[PDB]
């Protein structure tokens, strides 16, 4: 089959039969480097075989990546080339508009590829009541609100200091209401909090609302994400589907994402679900379905529910930066049966088992044999 | 052919710039009042890339003047498509990377 559908078939196929080695790095050139990473790993004494031996069973160095920004570069390399890939990742992103719609335009009933990086609102947090004398920019925490005796500032995390557009008297009211010694360095959100309770509390509230209105405007936005989104054309007359693919930094890989079918499962979705979901992870005011919602989408597969709960529910406000490519099926199939063909060459076996593990033999050889010279 | 090379020699790259970022960025923690390392890593980002004289006796981890001098020696399974102004260049770009980010530039 020469379609899109059948590159995506492929691709997971691939992946998921044969993990790292879809990268198409030699078993030994990755067995060295392993070593020059894990010498000091070796224990000194002793007799020097089994300590480089214990060394060479603990390494991880077969198992694929996590990194989601590594992951989506393979599949922008294997599906448009290298120098298409290139050219796709210097172009610019559009922030996906509150109902996708812009998205959504631009998926025509072609074979696309989807380059998503996801950004988290990096706002302050914490808050320094100061007299100006004492605020010094080159030294005081950045990322930070202060209060002076009638302005209110943000020193962001490049160590500019951003006035807020307070009167006088707002700041002044503010700065004399605040007199409890433990309050001067604080949080700026208190779930608890209560201006009822007293004019400090309210002026700690209100200050907290001042802050969190004029950020709106603000770009704390930083990158935290990355992943693809793979749209074959229809070309039967099955409802067309969409495919995301990723790895997520310190919690999966690729190579897990497709073993737990969780492209699948997303793209059950349909495209019209997905996208609605995606657009709203960025409109939701609600930390309980912003990390509802970031958990079914990005967690490791059966991971959904605990991914974004306690410490991790999402509480700062998210957004979707997307771009969009055409995919020839010509290339990319190409491409995927030229790493199949190095695979079958140099590590070949009866069935994919076979293949992986004389890879991973022929790694940890060279790693012996390289930490041995080295010691 | 063509891609599968190109890809390749790409990743494996990648992966040798992955393990110059731990050892540099490792080494980095330990500076001294004068900023020693920093220094000669500056110097390294933009070192002429038929230089080998700084690696006699240089502050710079010694996987790094190892990759710099001879990576075909450092890692004899490396391939010969890859050439040894290739490696200098990574490893030039990659003290680059790290430098402005330590120094908070980045």
């Amino acid at each position: 089959e020469k379609t899109g559908l059948h590159v995506h078939e492929k691709i997971k196929h691939m992946v998921k039969n044969y993990g790292t080695m879809i990268t198409g790095i030699p078993a030994e050139i990755l067995g060295q480097n392993e070593a020059e990473i894990s010498v000091g790993y070796v224990k000194k004494m002793g007799n020097m075989k089994e300590n480089i031996a214990e060394v060479v069973r603990k390494s991880e160095m077969t198992q694929p990546t996590n990194s989601a920004g590594k992951a989506s570069n393979e599949v922008c390399d294997l599906l448009l080339g290298t120098e298409g890939a290139s050219e796709f990742e210097k172009s610019s992103y559009q922030v996906l508009s509150g109902d996708g719609s812009n998205l959504k335009g631009s998926l025509p009933n072609k074979n696309l590829l989807v380059r998503v990086e996801m950004d988290r609102f990096n706002a302050p947090q914490k808050y320094q009541k100061i007299k100006r004398e004492e605020f010094n920019p080159e030294t005081a925490e950045k990322n930070k609100i202060y209060l002076l005796e009638d302005q209110l500032v943000y020193l962001d995390i490049f160590g500019k200091v951003i006035d807020l557009g307070q009167t006088s008297d707002t700041c002044h009211r503010l700065f004399n209401a605040i007199t409890t010694p433990f309050y001067q360095n604080y949080i700026l959100y208190d779930e608890y909090i209560d201006p009822e309770e007293s004019a400090e509390e309210a002026a700690m509230f209100e200050m907290g609302e001042i802050v969190k209105a004029k950020m709106k405007n603000i770009d704390c936005w930083t990158a935290t994400h990355s992943f693809t989104i793979f749209v074959p054309e229809s070309d039967s007359e099955d409802t067309r589907t969409l495919y995301p693919y990723q790895a997520y930094w310190t919690s999966h890989t690729l190579q897990q994402w497709f073993s737990g079918d969780k492209d699948e499962k997303l793209s059950r979705l349909g495209i019209d679900g997905y996208i609605e979901k995606l657009a709203l992870l960025g409109t939701t005011t609600d930390s309980k379905i912003r990390s509802s919602i970031y958990g079914e989408l990005f967690s490791p597969p059966g991971k959904e529910h605990v991914f974004c709960t306690g410490m991790n529910e999402k509480f700062s406000p998210l957004r979707v930066k997307f771009k969009v490519t055409e995919v020839n099926p010509e290339i990319a199939l190409q491409n995927l049966e030229e790493v199949q063909e190095f695979i079958d060459t140099n590590y070949p076996g009866e069935n994919a088992k076979d293949q992986c593990e004389l890879y991973k033999i022929k790694a940890q050889e060279a790693m012996t044999k390289q930490l041995e010279m080295r010691l | 052919h063509m891609f599968f090379k190109d890809y390749q020699k790409k990743n494996v790259m990648r992966l040798l710039q992955d393990s110059l970022e731990k050892i540099i960025n490792e080494w980095l923690k330990t500076d001294d009042e004068s900023h020693t390392k920093l220094k000669s890593l500056q110097e390294l980002s933009e070192m002429d890339i038929n230089a080998t004289s700084f690696a006699e006796h240089s502050p710079l981890p010694d996987f790094v003047t190892r990759l710099w001098l001879d990576p075909h020696k450092a890692l004899d399974a490396m391939d010969k498509n890859i050439s040894k102004n290739e490696i200098r260049k990574l490893i030039k770009e990659t003290a680059r990377e790290i430098e402005l980010v330590f120094t908070h530039q980045k």
